RNA sequence: GGCGAGAAGGGAAGUGUGUUUCAAAGAA
RNA sequence: GAAGUUAUGGUUUGAAAAAAAAA
RNA sequence: UUUUAUGAUCCCAGGCUGGUUUAAUAAGUCAAAGUUUAGCCGGGAAG
RNA sequence: AGAGGCUUGAUAGUACUACCGUAAGUACAUAAUAUACAGUCCCAGCAGUAGCGGUUAAACUAUAGAAGAGUCGAGUAUUAUCCAUACAUACCAGGCGUAAAAAGCGUUCAUCCAAAAAAU
RNA sequence: UAAUACAGGGUUGAACUGUGGGUUAGUUUCAAUGCCCAAGGCAGAGCACUGGAUUGGAUACCCAGGGAACUGUGCUCCCAUUAAUAAGAAUCA
RNA sequence: UUCUUUGCCUGGGGGUCGUUCCGUACAGUUGUAGGUAAAAGGUAUGUUAGAGACUUAGACUAGCGUUGGAGCACAUUGUUUCAUUCGAUAGUCCACGCUCAAUCUUACCAUACA
RNA sequence: UGAUUGGUAUUGCAUGCCUGGUGACUUA
RNA sequence: AACUAGUCUUAAACACACCGCUCGUCACGUAACA
RNA sequence: CGGUACGAAGUCGAAACAAGGUAGUUGAUGGUGAACCAGUGGCUGAACAAAAAA
C-alpha cells in the first residue's frame, strides 16, 4: 500500500475516540503503548533519593517482575508434583489385568524404552513410595548381592505442568443501590486488544519517522504541559 | 420484456411496429400474416 | 404493476396516440433538414501504453478472446 | 441455481444474460477514455441549482477538442472565464447543478488559479507563497515558559553548579525577577542547527 | 575474388493466425 | 510436414448457388 | 447436385502464444478470460 | 520542523506472507488539544448518495486558530483506465405470485435430458 | 345446456402392446372486442350527432331521437390474451 | 437450498439500399443522446372517507325563558380628526385586556423644558 | 410620611410564568 | 330521519395526515434527438 | 416539423387516490382547449346491496 489511509481511521488499542474519551479525534496512535498491555519485567527507581549516601535504596522490584522471572523447583512445587504424580499413578497402581496391560498404561502415561528418558518408575530395579512395602521383585529367585533399588527420576510432563501453573495462577457496606447498572457488565474492543496483540493492526509507517516522533515528543510534550499550567498560574495571580 | 413491456406500456411500439392486427392508426401489413 | 403506476403510460400513449391522429389528416410529408466518439465507441480500444502498436491485438481491444 | 445453463448452447446463450448496469463511471463519457481534454468556453454563466438549495453556480457550456459541447462547473470562488476562452476539463459531477458533469482544473490555460486560497491549494493550483515558506522556518524558534516547578528544581539542584552562556557561574539561587536560564545544549536545538547549517 | 547483410518488417490473412497432440535417415 | 482446435462486437434485416426453362 | 438456424449466402473491426513471486487453512500449477525483454508467423518485381 | 502533500462534520477495522496473549521507547522527563475561537448568512460556497449554509457553522473561508490534531512521507493529492472489493458477469454465485421477468392456449422438427448411472 | 346428425376428450373394465418419452423452431391449426372487407339491413339496444335540462361553463354524467359497430370456413392475434403463478420427475397413507 | 427442458429479467425512465422482394413495399427495431437517487412490494399504527353499523352519552323533542322586530347602555365596525393610542378577530374577538377612563389612569396628539 | 439604575419600541414564529379550546387520566 | 363525542368495521396512492395527495393543455427559458 | 428532458411557478379547470362524489383501468376506435368523455369487449389493480324450507 501507498499513501495516506482513505476510510475510517480507528485507534489500534481499540478505545473509542470524542469530547470525553481517551482520544479527542479519530486516529491510529501506535505510539500510545500505555493503552497495550507491556508487562514490567525491570526495576524501578524513583526522582528522589531522601538518604544521604546513594545506596540504591529507592530501586525496588516491579510486581510484574515475580512472574517475567520465576524459579523453578521451589518447596510448593514438589509438594503439588508428589500429589499428582500420586494421582496421576493411580491407574497403573490400581490396574489389576495382568503385566502386559501394566506396562501399557505405564508407557501410555509416561512413554520410555530403548533410546528414550523415562522416569523408570515400573522397572523392577527402581524404588517406588508404596503403602503396603512388598519385595521388589517366589523365595527360590531374588537378587543374592545386596543391589539396592535406583531412585525414580520425575515425570518431566507433569513437572512442567506443574512448574508452569504458576503463570496460570491468579492472585457492612453503604446501602446505596445501583439502578443506572448493567445486568451482563459489557465487552468493549480495547478489553481484547489491550492484551491480545495478533489483533492489532501492523503499521505501514517508516520506522525512522516513528523514532522521529518520539523525539518530537521528548522536545514539545513538557512545552504543553507548561503551557496549560502557566495558564493556570496566571489566572490565580491575577484572582489573587 | 421489462424494457420491451416498458416501450409497449408507453406506446413507441403502437406509433412504430407494424400490426395485422390493424387500425386506424396503426401501420397495416400488406403481406400474408405469420407467427415471429 | 399497479393502478397507479399504470396511469404514467396510459397519459403517455395516449399522447403518442392523440399526437399521431393530429397529423393523420395531412397528406404532405414534413421535410426535416460528428468528430465526437461514443462511450460504446471509446470502450473497444485500451489506451494504456503497449509497444507501439495503437489498436492491432487482442490485448490493446475489448473483444471476447478465445480462452 | 445450474438452470441457467441447461442444453447445449448454454455456452453461448448464459454470458448474454447477464447485469447490464451502466459503467461506474460513464458520467464522463464525453472525455473519451482520457484523464481530461481541453476545451473552449462557447457559454459562460450563473445556474439556480435544484431546491432545497439555493444560490448561484458558476458554469459553462465548453467545445471540448473532441467537438462535443459539455456542461462544466467552475470550481473555487471568482473566475475571469469568458467566451472563447480556452480551459482544462476533468471529470467531476456537480451534484446541484442538472447535467454537469465535469469540472475545470485550476491554474491552467486560462482559468487562473484561486486567490486568498491556502487550502487544499493543491486543488486550486495555489502555489506555497514565500511568505508561507519563510514562516514554516521561522515558526519553530522555541518559545521559552516556566511554570515555577523549574525555578524550585533550579534553586534546589541546579544553581549549585551551573554555567551561563558566556561560562559564568552562578554565586546565588534565581532572584524573583529572574526568569529559568535556558539550556545551553538543548534549547532550541533544531532551529539552531537549520540556520547554523545554512551558515 | 570469397563469406555475411530485412533500420530486425505488424503492409496480407476469421475459420485465418497461432496453439495442443504427433511425426520427420543418410551410407538405400 | 500432419490432426484437432466454442468465435466476439457493430441490434439485424434466412435462405445461397448449381441445374431446368426462357427468349 | 452442393451448403444451411450446430448460423449457409454475405459486410465492417481486430496476428496468436509464454513470463517463475503471488499473504487469506483462496491451493500442489494464480484457477473461465488482464503481462513485460521473448516464441511462431507475416508475397513478388533491374525485364 | 531534520519536509512536504492530503485530511481536520458523521460513515468504512484501517487487512493479510515469519511470529500468532510468552512482551518492555517499562519507569522519569510527561501531560494535552479544536462540537475553543474568528469572518459569511439559503449569500459566498462545500460535498460522495444522504446533505451543510436561514446573521452564535466540529460541514463554507481562515492553522501566528498554538511549538494545535490524524495519516503517509521524498513524497503526496486530483483526474483517468479495469475482470471498477459480493453495483457476485450470479458454474462456485442472482431472479420471473405480489416488487423486472412464464410466450394466448396448443401440434411438432433439431438439440438437450430420462429410463440398463461408471465400465463395456 | 331438449331431441337428432357428425366428431372428440374424460372416467371404468378386458384384451393387445413392451422405455415406444419429458421439453420443444428455420413450424403452424385455433383464438374476445375493435379496425379493413364482405353481407345483409330496420326485433332490440346503441358511438358521432341533434335538442330538453343542471352548471360561471360544460364539448359529460340525467332525458328524447339516433343511417357508426351487434351473427362471416376473410383479413386476422393488439391486449388487465382466455382454469390461474410454464411443462415433467421426486418426496405423503 | 433434489433433478430435466424451453421462454423471459438486470434501478427508474426517455428519444430513436439488408432485398436481380412487389419499394410510400417486404423483412427488421428494448437498448448509444438528454434527466435521474430513487422507485416500487408488504404490516403496523394514526388520519380521513359526499362508507357502513352501534351505545343512546350528548343533541333534538318536550317544559320554562331568550334573542332577530322598537328604545337605551357597552364593545366593535364605517366615517372623521393633529390625534380620537394599542391589543383581542370562527368556535376560543366584540359589557374582552380595561373588576368601572371628568382630573390622574394615558401608553395618542399639540406646545415648550431637559 | 423610609422612591428610583431608561424605553407601554419590534419580535408571543425565541422563551419562562399564566390562560382558552379539544382530548385523555381504568388495576388490581 | 338526520348532528357532535366517541366506540367498532371496511378502503386508501393520505402520514406536514382531505385546508391531504394529485392530472393536464396553454404560457415560459436551457438542451438532446430528429 | 411533430414529439421529448430539465428550471420556474403563472392562467384554465379538477381527471385519479374514499362509492373521489359518473368505479377504475385495458384492446382497437369516435369526439373534445386541457385533464378527458361515449359506445363495445376484456380484466380487478372496484364498490353498494345481498336468500333459511317449501
Amino acid at each position: 500500500p501507498r499513501g495516506s489511509h482513505r476510510g475510517g481511521v480507528f485507534p489500534v488499542s481499540g478505545l473509542t475516540w470524542g469530547m470525553n474519551r481517551p482520544y479527542l479525534k479519530r486516529g491510529l496512535y501506535q505510539h500510545r503503548r500505555d493503552h497495550i498491555f507491556t508487562p514490567r519485567w525491570g526495576t524501578r527507581t524513583a526522582n528522589f533519593n531522601p538518604s544521604a549516601l546513594p545506596d540504591g535504596s529507592t530501586r525496588r522490584w516491579e510486581n510484574d517482575a515475580f512472574k517475567a522471572w520465576p524459579l523453578y523447583g521451589l518447596p510448593h512445587h514438589v509438594k503439588l508434583y508428589a500429589v499428582n504424580e500420586a494421582r496421576y499413578l493411580v491407574p497403573a497402581a490400581r490396574c489389576t489385568a495382568g503385566p502386559e496391560i501394566t506396562q501399557y498404561i505405564l508407557n501410555q502415561l509416561d512413554p520410555g524404552g530403548a533410546g528414550r528418558n523415562c522416569s523408570g518408575i515400573g522397572r523392577p530395579d527402581v524404588r517406588l513410595p508404596l503403602a503396603k512395602p512388598a519385595a521388589p521383585s517366589s523365595p527360590d529367585v531374588f537378587d543374592p548381592f545386596g543391589t539396592p533399588l535406583s531412585e525414580r527420576s520425575r515425570i518431566k510432563r507433569l513437572y512442567n505442568l506443574v512448574c508452569e501453573a504458576d503463570s496460570w495462577r491468579v492472585k457492612n457496606a453503604f446501602p446505596f443501590v445501583d439502578e443506572k447498572a448493567a445486568l451482563v457488565r459489557d465487552l468493549p474492543l480495547a478489553e481484547i486488544l489491550y492484551c491480545r496483540h495478533t489483533h492489532r493492526l501492523q503499521s505501514r509507517r517508516h520506522p525512522f519517522w516513528i523514532d522521529m516522533g518520539y523525539k518530537k515528543r521528548i522536545v514539545r510534550i513538557p512545552y504543553l504541559y507548561r503551557r496549560r499550567v502557566a495558564k493556570e498560574e496566571a489566572q490565580e495571580r491575577e484572582f489573587g | 420484456c421489462s424494457d420491451r413491456k416498458r416501450k409497449i406500456l408507453n406506446g413507441t411500439e403502437y406509433i412504430r411496429r407494424k400490426s395485422s392486427h390493424r387500425g386506424r392508426i396503426k401501420r397495416g401489413s400488406q403481406a400474408p400474416a405469420f407467427k415471429r | 404493476i399497479s393502478t397507479c403506476r399504470r396511469r404514467y403510460f396510459k397519459m403517455r400513449k395516449f399522447h403518442k396516440k392523440k399526437y399521431k391522429k393530429k397529423l393523420m389528416r395531412l397528406k404532405k410529408i414534413p421535410f426535416v433538414e460528428r468528430t465526437w466518439k461514443t462511450y460504446r465507441e471509446t470502450r473497444l480500444y485500451r489506451k494504456q501504453l503497449r509497444r507501439g502498436l495503437p489498436k492491432k491485438g487482442a490485448r490493446k481491444l475489448r473483444l471476447h478472446r478465445e480462452r | 441455481s445450474t438452470r441457467s445453463i441447461s442444453g447445449r448452447l448454454f455456452y453461448k446463450r448464459r454470458p448474454l444474460q447477464v447485469p447490464k448496469l451502466k459503467p461506474p463511471n460513464i458520467r464522463s463519457k464525453w472525455l473519451e477514455g482520457a484523464p481530461q481534454k481541453k476545451g473552449i468556453c462557447v457559454k459562460v454563466r450563473v445556474q439556480t441549482p435544484r431546491k432545497p438549495n439555493s444560490g448561484l453556480r458558476k458554469v459553462a457550456r465548453v467545445r471540448l477538442s473532441t467537438g462535443r459541447t459539455v456542461l462544466v462547473y467552475i470550481p473555487g470562488i471568482g473566475h475571469n472565464l469568458n467566451v472563447h476562452s480556452v480551459v482544462l476539463v476533468r471529470g467531476g459531477r456537480c451534484k446541484d447543478v442538472p447535467g454537469c458533469n465535469y469540472k475545470a482544473v485550476r491554474g491552467v490555460a486560462d482559468l487562473l488559479p484561486v486567490k486568498n486560497r491556502e487550502r487544499k491549494r493543491s486543488k486550486y493550483g495555489v502555489k506555497l507563497s514565500s511568505e508561507k515558506k519563510e514562516w514554516r522556518l521561522q515558526r519553530w524558534n522555541n518559545k521559552h515558559l516556566t511554570i515555577e516547578k523549574d525555578r524550585e528544581l533550579f534553586n534546589q539542584f541546579r544553581w549549585m553548579t551551573w554555567r551561563n552562556e558566556e561560562g559564568e557561574m552562578r554565586t546565588s539561587p534565581l532572584a524573583d525577577d529572574e526568569e529559568v536560564p535556558r539550556h545551553t545544549q538543548l534549547f532550541n536545538r533544531w532551529y539552531r542547527l537549520k540556520m547554523q547549517r545554512e551558515g
